[PDB]
């Protein structure tokens, strides 16, 4: 008799939590790298937006002036 | 040596009663942990009766407020009818008072008594007889086994035992020894390594409180229910005869009460010998852990039609709150409940007066000064060391009859009045010596500081290379 | 300063008794040297002239000791390791389960810790940092893996905890 | 003594170990390769040179929720709850390793001595002789017929894992392995879950046979048992909780065949074993492969007449409420709490070999073993 | 109180030495407390640079 839950039901009405956030679309462009998020209703809860800090991962490559 | 499959029978347990599931379950009342809530200065519920009682006033919905524990269960369930415990005086000691009864007394006596031609007050008498010896001198009997200060203390103890908190965990850390580990039965006093009692730590919130709530439920419904199968097994069928002419001789005055509680009130003394309540009451309080709780919580799951696996279920959510929000039937599981709540409050479980007043180091400045001083002791002159082992066991043996109040919730360390008595340790004594032997420590420690390192000095003239000031 | 009280700390009613001690004449153990070659055969030696105790005796009251009197009535194991070895199975002898709080681990070298538990070990031939009784352990980063039986253990309970991958 | 209690002293050693990140739990996919047809045989052994390297990391082809254990979308809810709630790093494993006594003596004999502490007698002795290696390298390069140090090392460490992994796998195959064995195998789980044939017994002998249990041969009668609750529920739910009861009844099979075979040992068994070892040291350091060692190993220790009196009595009836109670127990022991919605065992454990770490290769077979008897027995 | 040794024997590789104690009568004593005074000489070798 079980589908599907939701992170709204579960949880407590006085707890704090963290959320990751894969992005809906990115597209890697010549000079940008646009990425597109979705956020969640804050119904008994408000959304701490300075709060949120990215994670990045990436290949660096420091140029042939590099001593 | 064993040589068995792990389950056994046990026949004082296997009984149970079968009835529906209340409108107003716990399940089905979200702001029930808001009534449930305890504060300082709370008294012990009581019992309650027909007579302020006049009519019980009312399968699960998903409410606004169902917390995440009750959210995904109000949703998987083939919930019909859900069993109860059996909790119930010995079906003997019930039929002596129903074969009593059967109207064997009729109609001419209680008219005699009530001196007035209306049959309404003889059907009104009858009805009180009726409730009194259905559901009011159980509830009295529970009144007075669970409400003894002393039985109070046993149950705070055990309690405490069980849950590894305050007190009992301060003496497992000091002693070096787990002392968590000691499980009796009857004064038995066995000792297992398989159970778990620390477990519990990991739910906060509504989660922890609920939880342990339906722990403490399960934990006294066991206690009764073993406390009435001894009873039981006990049995003598000539006190039988004697409870008979005994009923036989007070009928006339037990059928002259104006109250219901009073009807109880004198049916439960001639009943209840005291001094079989207090045999009882001995050593019949066992050391119970977690895992047992959880297996006969299983018992109870199983037993009655819910798979334990459809994820999270808990029998204490199926039962009501208040005595004027359940069936006449299920008052004592009520008075269970209202009972295991106060408890629960009372012993912080969410240190009670066990810890705060004598026990907690923090507070009593002897106690902590003999802790300083529990292994830097030394006497020989041809052991005498003060190992942690003795200082244990004093610490855990020690218990102050007063300044626990067991009327009310008081919270020691939160009143601004002095303690009953004056703390003091545990095996020291006399404070001159404590204060000698924390001067040899501290000269101890000083000249360990002063010559540590040990100090070179010139040979030719007496001076210190390396002084340190 | 004397240690063997320093962790024991010992007191002593009455009783006259008689207290001797030993002291080394094994230049190796009793000097240090940077380089850490044999100081023995190199030409180093002590020589004592006088030692003297000097003790600090306390009051108390024989109130006290007879209210006292009357009131009150870690193990170190070293195992072998091959040179060029990777596995090591050791065995721990049968103890007291109890007192088991934990227990510590690091590797030496044969040739710096001393065979302590004789008159004078000839086979000492260095001076340098004994990490065996001054700390001054090193070789902590050549672990890989440990684990251990499938025996029961408390949990302050896993079995292989993986050092370094 | 306790009613609702336990204490025994041959079903609770508890392998712990830290969650493969490859587990169960975390192949949502997982119940399309449990689907099983009609042209399906038994799972087969699988031997560390076989395979030709262990992944444990989650891989491609899952991705993470937008939300040891990472949420996952196209899984079971009870899947997600599950999640959300429990993160532990740590599992209390069942014991399936063969008895103490045997693999410490093989060791000794095969591979190498346990190295006593050393008693403060004397030091810088290198008395290598007794923390020698079983076969030294001199021995090994005749045997081998070569000198390359990298062959040495490569067949060394080819049948140091073999005694730690294959042998304990070998015994099984043939342990469960066995057409008769798999017919009472069928038989108990027909009782367990009074299916068919045993319905129709109940209702000609008009005795439900809950109460039949056994334990050893010595049946106890027990009467507090019901097995009827399962057929409630329907989906991938009842398929995972009938592969959960299955392989927890395989767990405690093998756990007491185990048990009693380390009861019975001597020190004429001991002294047997040793000399047969020693005897033929030769034949088992030279082999073709990992499978050819193992089978032999497993003859030199697990003759025939030894597996056939084992196996008589060993498929003890077990109950729902019996199965339940070692969940249970399992559950209580790794730390997580029985109160929590929808926690079975089963799914901390990688579906197949190729991505489990070597220890749990038995619980794999065991795992897999458990789902081909519950698609072949038709647990509908 | 200073402490001269009743016997005191200087053997090859050690350096033995006896004391005598006197009974602890309205005092107990803080051994822990004790500490040597060594005097000697000391020749470091030729391998001292």
């Amino acid at each position: 008799p079980t589908v599907a839950p939701t992170h709204d039901v579960t949880t407590d009405r006085s707890q704090r939590l963290m959320l990751r956030f894969v992005p809906v679309d990115r597209e890697d462009n010549t000079y940008s790298y646009k990425v597109r998020y979705t956020l969640a209703v804050g119904d008994n809860r408000v959304l701490d937006m300075a709060s949120t800090f990215f994670d990045i991962r990436g290949v660096l490559d420091r140029g042939p002036s590099f001593k | 040596p064993v040589f068995a499959v792990p389950e056994v029978l046990a026949t004082y347990h296997i009984f149970f009663q079968n009835c529906k599931i209340p409108l107003s379950c716990r399940a089905n009342r979200s702001r029930a942990d808001k009534q449930l809530a305890l504060r300082q200065g709370a008294v012990i519920p009581d019992i309650a009766s027909l007579d302020e009682v006049p009519k019980i006033f009312e399968v699960l919905v998903e409410l606004e407020g169902d917390n995440a524990r009750l959210a995904v269960l109000k949703r998987s369930i083939e919930v019909t009818h859900f069993a109860y415990p059996a909790l119930n005086l010995p079906p003997k000691v019930m039929s002596t008072v129903m074969s009593e009864l059967i109207p064997a007394v009729g109609d001419e006596q209680l008219a005699r008594w009530l001196e007035t031609r209306e049959p309404a007050d003889l059907e009104e008498r009858r009805k009180l007889m009726m409730a009194a010896v259905l559901v009011t001198v159980e509830l009295e009997c529970m009144q007075r086994f669970f409400a003894d200060p002393e039985m109070q203390r046993k149950l705070e103890e055990t309690l405490h035992y069980t849950f590894r908190q305050g007190y009992v965990r301060q003496a497992c850390k000091i002693s070096n020894v787990e002392l968590c580990n000691l499980v009796s039965y009857l004064g038995i006093l066995h000792e297992n390594r398989l159970g778990q009692n620390v477990l519990h730590s990991t739910l906060k919130g509504e989660a922890r409180r609920d939880y342990v709530r339906d722990c403490v439920y399960l934990f006294l419904c066991y206690t009764w229910q073993t406390a009435m199968g001894v009873w039981q097994q006990c049995l003598e069928e000539r006190n039988l005869k004697e409870l008979q002419k005994l009923l036989k001789q007070n009928l006339k005055d037990l059928w002259t009460a104006f109250n219901e509680r009073s009807v109880a009130a004198h049916l439960a003394d001639i009943i209840f010998p005291e001094r079989l309540l207090k045999t009882l009451q001995q050593g019949l309080p066992d050391f119970t852990s977690q895992s047992m709780l959880q297996n006969f919580r299983n018992f109870i799951l199983e037993r009655s039609g819910i798979l334990p696996a459809t994820c999270c279920a808990l029998p204490s959510d199926f039962v009501p709150i208040k005595y004027r929000e359940c069936p006449p039937p299920l008052w004592g599981h009520c008075y269970l409940l209202q009972l295991a709540n106060y408890l629960a409050y009372h012993s912080d479980i969410m240190r009670c007066n066990l810890c705060t007043p004598h026990r907690s180091l923090v507070c009593n400045s002897q106690l902590l000064s003999e802790s300083q001083i529990i292994g830097t002791f030394e006497l020989q002159g041809p052991g005498l060391k003060l190992t942690p082992g003795l200082w244990t066991s004093a610490y855990l043996r020690k218990f102050v009859p007063e300044d626990y109040h067991a009327h009310e919730i008081r919270f020691y360390e939160d009143q601004s009045r002095p303690p009953n008595a004056e703390l003091t340790a545990c095996v020291i004594t006399q404070g001159h010596i404590l204060g000698q032997l924390q001067a040899i420590n501290k000269a101890r420690q000083e000249f360990l500081l002063r010559k540590g390192r040990g100090v070179y000095l010139d040979p030719q003239s007496g001076e210190e290379l390396n002084p340190i000031p | 300063p004397q240690k063997f009280f320093a962790v024991k700390n010992l007191l002593l009613l009455p009783g006259s008794y008689t207290y001797e001690w030993n002291f080394r004449k094994d230049v190796n153990m009793v000097l240090q040297s940077s380089l850490g070659n044999d100081l023995r055969t190199d030409g180093a030696t002590i020589s004592f002239t006088s030692i003297n105790l000097y003790a600090t005796f306390f009051p108390m009251a024989h109130n006290t000791a007879s209210t006292l009197e009357a009131m009150l009535r870690a193990a170190n194991m070293l195992y072998p390791i091959p040179a060029n070895a990777t596995n090591i199975p050791i065995s721990i002898p049968s103890r007291n389960w109890a007192a088991f709080r934990g227990w510590s681990f690091t590797r030496l070298k044969t040739k710096e810790t001393p065979s302590l538990g004789s008159g004078f070990d000839p086979y000492f031939v260095y001076s340098g940092s004994i990490p065996y009784l001054d700390g001054t352990f090193y070789l902590n980063h050549t672990f890989k893996k440990v684990s251990i039986m499938f025996d029961s253990s408390v949990s302050w309970s896993p079995n292989e905890f993986e050092i370094k991958r």
